[PDB]
């Protein structure tokens, strides 16, 4: 007993994806199914509904009109035809079983597929210094903005300073370019006589930058 | 979204949850609640439906109630493979939708609580020399593995040009989370300071930048 959804992938803004979801069930055909769908980290949001055979259609006000579900029961395949994309669209989507016994509850979930809405091509990060502010202990760091694709590296020093470091894991912004921070804490004492330097690099830009951090 | 759940529950191995989902009267208080088990990086599993109905291979551990427009899911002597995001969902008869809660992430506590250190950095002066603008907000060592972020404009809230991480698991097994707001520089000069709050466990800690 299962449900596989197929289809998922890259796409450009404004651009059009078609969901496939398989079902193993000789039962598909007499039972209502769904499209929900979640944005990374966020909440789980239906999308469409779609009855035995197709007679009623539901649809959440964020996708109507943009959005069709159809099934092919001959087929045993559930579809989702997504028109006119925004990056707002960007979610894993998953297939359900929609039934009914004293009320409503979806008993049968596939695996979930990917749908990315992004124009983001290869692009090298800017690099800013953050400076430390004017217990005895300062935060510095370095900003990696609007970079794509992953990774990219930091280091403090070419690699002497270690204690006091976090690089932070990178943001996936809404236009689909990352970014990322690296923070070092230092004494506060230390700043009129150290030198720190980050060192970024982005391979699939050919970006590296050794960024000088200073105070004020 | 339309079901109101409390963001993070959390207990020891062996001890006991309760998870909240509060409506109105057109969907939790006319139709049947189901709870869903999300574990990490998988899809929804159905837990309970018609309020109360355990499904197929789920311990009496787990229980579901409701009562007017609010419902309730229990789970007892807790186990490390509890550990997941729990959805409650009904019918909205208003809007004809299927609706869910925003989600409960259920920790099985490891570690003491820990509330998170938060560091704000303002824009770099480079950053404003090219006609932009990026506040960083660096949020670490907190546990359990769940933040709400919010930026201030002095006392207004702002929720335009915010991009926050998912929390990350860090080396120690606490978690690390960012927040970038991006501003144009003159709006950046023109407010006399910008706070980047974050909320753990039900407390506040805020950070405050100026460009002065
Ligand atoms: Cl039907
Ligand atoms: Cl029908
Ligand atoms: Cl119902």
């Amino acid at each position: 007993v299962q449900l596989l959804e197929s289809g998922g992938g890259l796409v450009r803004p404004g651009g059009s994806l078609r969901l496939s979801c398989a079902a193993s069930e000789f039962t598909f055909r007499y039972d209502y199914h769904v499209w929900v769908r979640q944005a990374p980290g966020k909440g789980l949001e239906w999308v469409s509904a779609i009855s035995g055979s197709g007679g009623s259609t539901y649809y959440a006000d964020s996708v109507k009109s943009r959005f069709t579900i159809s099934r092919d029961n001959s087929k045993n395949t559930l579809y989702l035809q997504m028109n006119s994309l925004r990056a707002e669209d960007t979610a894993v989507y998953y297939c359900a079983r929609l039934r009914a016994d004293l009320g409503l509850y979806m008993d049968l979930w596939g695996r979930g597929t990917l749908v990315t809405v992004s124009s983001a091509s290869t692009k090298g990060p800017s690099v800013f210094p953050l400076a430390p502010s004017s217990g005895g202990t300062a935060a510095l760091g370095c900003l990696v903005k609007d970079y794509f694709p992953e990774p990219v590296t930091v280091s403090w020093n070419s690699g002497a300073l270690t204690s006091g470091v976090h690089t932070f894991p990178a943001v996936l912004q809404s236009s689909g370019l990352y970014s990322l921070s690296s923070v070092v804490t230092v004494p506060s004492s230390s700043l009129g006589t150290q030198t720190y330097i980050c060192n970024v690099n982005h391979k699939p830009s050919n970006t590296k930058v050794d960024k000088r951090v200073e105070p004020k | 979204s339309v079901l109101t759940q409390p963001p993070s529950v959390s207990a020891a191995p062996g001890q006991k949850v309760a998870v909240s989902c509060s409506g109105s009267s057109s969907n939790i208080g006319s139709h049947y609640v189901s709870w869903y088990q999300q574990l990490p990086g998988t899809a929804p599993k159905l837990l309970i439906y018609d309020n109360s109905e355990r499904t197929s291979g789920i311990p009496d551990r787990f229980s579901g109630s409701k009562s007017g427009t609010s419902a309730t899911l229990g789970i007892t002597g807790l186990q490390t493979g509890d550990e997941a995001d729990y959805y409650c969902g009904t019918w909205d008869e208003l809007t004809s939708n299927l609706v869910f809660g925003g989600g409960t992430r259920l920790t099985v506590l490891g570690q003491p609580k820990a509330a998170p250190s938060v560091t704000l950095f303002p824009p770099s002066s480079e950053e404003l020399q090219a006609n932009k603008a990026t506040l960083v907000c660096l949020i670490s060592d907190f546990y359990p593995g769940a933040v709400t972020v919010a930026w201030k404009a002095d006392s207004s809230p702002v929720k335009a040009g915010v991009e926050t991480t998912t929390p990350s698991k860090q080396s120690n097994n606490k978690y690390a989370a960012s927040s970038y707001l991006s501003l144009t520089p003159e709006q950046w000069k023109s407010h006399r300071s910008y706070s980047c709050q974050v909320t753990h466990e039900g407390s506040t800690v805020e950070k405050t930048v100026a460009p002065t």
